[PDB]
RNA sequence: GGGGCUCGAAGACGAUCAGAUACCGUCCUAGUCUCAACCAUAAACGAUGCCGACCAGGGAUCGGCGGAUGUUGCAGGACUCCGCCGGCACCUUAUGAGAAAUCAAAGUCUUUGGGUUCCGGGGGGAGUAUGGUCGCAAGGCUGAAACUUAAAGGAAUUGAC
């Protein structure tokens, strides 16, 4: 059954970004869906996307520019420190320089650098690069 | 000594080239060894291996021995060359010749800073080749190379100073080990880092913006 | 890319496609690049051009002659035909 | 056993393809200009190659071969230029188009074209 | 960098290294200190610079003396 | 010329006829389908699709290394002309293996530019440019591939009348772009049908 | 317990053969059929656990439904064309994977993480010994150790046969 609506959007999305599509449908969309989205479109790694009200649990159609080699969830939700997070980007990210790691912090959904900026720590939802 | 046969070489050999990265730029298919030569000023070249295979007829086995060799100057350039002959001499100089032709340019990044001569990979780069994958991650500036003879004698004619590698698979097959390890090198220019993502400014291939000289001045 | 001075460290800076925006690499033999020559309004090629790069992957797909199609139908309103 | 080396079969295309201005049907004729226009040692070779030579006439004869050139097409030139119509063979009137082409020539087409037909 | 368990012991590692005379004054980084080799140890061994102050005609009659 | 007189010269010449089916490739060039099945496809986007094709062709001004190839043995009287009109080259029926690729090979040349009349026909010379960065251009037809060629000309090429009128078409709008012929009219009469 | 045609483990005879408790012929017992109870195993195989998402194309076919269509010695049924859902499969091709055969799933894997059950750790000894447990029995489920060994094995290649 769908036991994680965010796998499934990160990996049809990822999934179409490999086959050079421009625009990708994500269903269901949820709120903690569009966070993700939102922290990836803000740090230049997509582009538009819309939602659209089907009154039961909405649609995404996200545009793509290209840019996103690689996104996808961690599961189970691991809870870090903020002593923890040079760990993690050690093991998901491919370098120091760039690079992202998504928490589900106490303060919102973040990336990880926003998370060291707050002192905040967390579980981590996935990542993007 | 030297009469070019393609328009690549015939455009080489009277000097309309510096270096060799617009030939990379256009991605054209360089198929005369001596380009290579003219145009990349240091080349060395060890042989890895001389292993013979064999055939079996139906009166005894035939032995041919196949020889490996790794090309390229420790400045970012690399190339791998494969012969198999009937005996060990022109394996080898076949190999070189190949291996010459078959040189690609690397990218080397930084660990964490940006002071001069970067010394590593940018990113975690892996390569297959059969069922030996090879893997190489970004290092700080004192590790030095981490990897059996063989990645370490391809990656220090790469220009690598420091790296962590990684195998898996039957890394005692030498040519699939070295294939992998070069093909990943190859990858290392290959990945879309954010600083790349400024829009592309597009330049006149050689073949496009030198026909003057190329209609029918055949040889002269 | 760039250094703490502010220079280039790389060899070259690659091609990307113009469709898919994956990067050309220096082995890609399927990759090619197709420059589209423009008119007046008599009809007459006016010696300028607009270049467009292809990578293998879009190529061997099967679409590169819609993302092309496409790519000039959307490249002509800026400079009219 | 009678089949020709590829030698004689080469040397007789050769000397058609060059010299088929005088050469002449009879084998005998064939080997007196064969023996001054090229040098053959062996004399049954000449003679293999006279022969071969005389069947390939009497082959072309009829028509072209697959095995020579030059005069491209047997001895003179120009041969289908000339087949051009004082009128072209495309018409323009009621030109064959149906119930579906109609619908398109309501489409972005213009539906009063000069070659529209009902049919 | 803000990191006081990165300031402290780095000024110490670089006040360590500039006493011995192994980073010079134009690299006061904690990059430049990743950067340092063997040769850069040895040439500050008594014997070394005893040899290469004009003492010793060899640097193995520097060890001698 | 004006698209109309081209629209209505490939209505006379059956351009618009399509096959009993479609690859998923094409349906932005078919208009629709005949109760028969045959395809009907539009020539509207053909005209600017070999007029972009023209646009391309007359980039490079080096008209010698420009092959145009045919191997199906119906077409061959097209591309037999299309090379003297302009300064392409032009090779009829057969492609031997390894004259893109093999530089040792006697008839080695490397274009800048392929011109096929169907993909499906000669695919060795499309899989063998593949290889070398050689930019395609072919006459494709419905039920036929689109595996390396770059711009599809949407036509017929198994018409006596298909085949010929195009080539000499996209041959007029070429010289037309090129300024030899100032605007007038046919001097060519059509010449390249099949005898 | 009934039934008991045909076929046929065991057994007998003929034949072949250096020998033939086998292959070939003939006659046949338990069995093969059925009813009321036991057994719980098969190359029980797609040698591919179940649920969910995405990722190429194509045509055929089965069940249902929507539309168009113009023929039936007769709205509907039969037939033709288009579309949707569900199923058994098939063809082409990787831009995918794989040691490869090959696979449109055996793909979306060092750029490694959707959920969950079972299960393997070089080849033998060995599915053996013993204990436990189910069965009338034949047997089933669970299941070692000492000792021995440098290979056993998979896919493909060239010869030889
Ligand atoms: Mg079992
Ligand atoms: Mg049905
Ligand atoms: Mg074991």
């Amino acid at each position: 059954v769908r036991v994680s609506v965010l796998n499934d959007a990160l990996k049809s999305m990822y999934n179409a970004e490999k086959r050079g599509k421009r625009q990708v449908m994500i269903r269901p969309s949820s709120k903690v869906i569009i966070k993700f989205l939102i922290v990836m479109q803000k740090h230049g790694y997509i582009g538009e996307f819309e939602y659209v009200d089907d009154h039961r649990s909405g649609k995404i159609v996200v545009e793509l520019n290209g840019r996103l080699n690689k996104c996808g969830v961690i599961s189970p939700r691991f809870d870090v420190g903020v002593k923890e997070i040079e760990g993690w980007t050690a093991r998901l990210l491919p370098s120091r320089q760039f690079g992202y790691i998504v928490l589900t912090t106490s303060a919102g959904i973040m990336d990880h650098e926003e998370a060291r900026r707050k002192n905040v720590g967390g579980k981590v939802l996935g990542f993007f690069y | 000594k030297w009469v070019p046969v393609t328009k690549l070489g015939r455009l080489v050999k009277e000097g309309r080239f510096t270096k060799m990265e617009e030939i990379y730029l256009h991605s054209l298919p360089v198929k005369e060894h001596q380009i290579v030569e003219t145009l990349c000023p240091g080349l060395k070249d060890e042989v890895m291996k001389i292993t013979p295979v064999q055939k079996q007829t139906r009166a005894g086995q035939r032995t041919r021995f196949k020889a490996f060799v790794v090309v390229g100057d420790s400045n970012g350039h690399v190339g791998l060359g494969v012969k198999c002959a009937k005996e060990v001499a022109t394996a080898i100089r076949g190999a070189i010749i190949l291996a010459k032709l078959s040189i690609v340019p690397v990218r080397r990044g930084y660990w964490g800073n940006k002071i001069g001569q970067p010394h590593t990979v940018p990113c975690k780069v892996t390569g297959k080749c059969g069922s030996v994958t090879v893997r190489m991650v970004p290092a700080p500036r004192g590790s030095g190379i981490v990897a059996a003879r063989v990645p370490k004698k391809v990656l220090q004619f790469a220009g690598i100073d420091d790296v962590f590698t990684s195998s898996r698979g039957s890394t005692k097959t030498l040519g699939n080990f070295v294939k992998a390890t070069f093909d990943c090198l190859m990858k290392t220019y290959g990945f879309l880092t954010p600083d790349f993502w400024r829009e592309t400014t597009f330049t006149k291939a050689p073949y496009q913006e030198f026909t003057d000289i190329l209609a029918k001045p055949t040889k002269a | 890319m760039q250094n703490e001075v502010g220079d280039m460290v790389d060899l070259y800076v690659p091609r990307k496609c113009s469709a898919t925006n994956r990067i050309i690499t220096a082995k890609d033999h399927a990759s090619v690049q197709i420059n589209i020559g423009h008119v007046d309004e008599n009809g007459l090629y006016d010696g300028r051009f607009t270049t467009f790069a292809l990578s293998g992957f879009v190529r061997a797909q099967g679409d590169a002659d819609g993302s092309l199609d496409r790519l000039w139908q959307k490249r002509k309103a800026e400079i009219k035909q | 056993g009678r089949v020709r080396t590829k030698t004689v079969k080469k040397t007789s295309r050769q000397v058609i393809e060059k010299y088929y201005s005088r050469m002449t049907l009879d084998f005998h004729t064939n080997k007196k200009v064969l023996e001054e226009v090229s040098i053959l040692q062996s004399k049954r070779l000449r003679n293999k190659v006279a022969g071969f030579t005389t069947h390939l006439m009497r082959r072309i004869q009829r028509g072209p071969v697959r095995g020579i050139s030059l005069k491209l097409q047997e001895e003179e030139r120009e041969r289908r230029m000339d087949f051009v119509p004082e009128k072209s063979a495309l018409e323009v009137d009621e030109i064959r188009v149906d119930k579906e082409t109609m619908d398109m020539l309501a489409f972005l087409g213009m539906a009063d074209l000069p070659g529209v037909e009902r049919a | 960098e803000k990191n006081p368990r990165r300031i402290f012991e780095g000024a110490a590692l670089l006040r360590r290294m500039n006493r011995y005379g192994l980073l010079a004054e134009g690299q006061d980084k904690l990059d430049y200190v990743l950067a340092l080799t063997a040769e850069n140890f040895l040439a500050r061994r008594l014997q070394t610079l005893v040899f290469k102050a004009g003492m010793a005609k060899s640097i193995h009659h520097a060890r001698v003396l | 010329s004006q698209r109309e007189q081209d629209i209505q010269m490939m209505l006379a010449a059956d351009v618009h006829l399509g096959t009993k089916n479609c690859d998923f490739q094409m349906e932005r060039y078919v208009y629709k389908r005949r109760t028969d099945g045959i395809y009907i496809i539009n020539l509207g986007k053909t005209w600017e699709k070999l007029q972009m094709a023209a646009r391309v062709i007359v980039a490079i001004e080096n008209p010698q290394d420009i092959i145009v190839q045919s191997a199906r043995p119906y077409g061959q009287r097209a591309v037999l002309k299309f090379a003297q009109y302009t300064g392409a080259n032009a090779i009829a029926g057969r492609h031997t293996p390894g004259t893109f690729t093999n530089q040792m090979q006697t008839s080695f040349s490397e274009p800048r530019l392929l011109i096929l009349t169907d993909p499906r026909t000669d695919h060795q010379p499309i899989k063998e440019s593949a290889l070398g960065n050689i930019p395609t251009i072919a006459f494709c037809d419905t039920d036929s591939p689109m595996r390396y060629v770059d711009i599809g000309i949407p036509a017929n090429n198994k018409g006596k009348q298909s085949i010929g009128c195009l080539f000499w078409l996209l041959a007029r709008m070429v010289l037309q772009m090129r300024g030899t012929i100032l605007p007038g009219h046919k001097w060519e009469i059509m010449v390249d049908l099949f005898f």
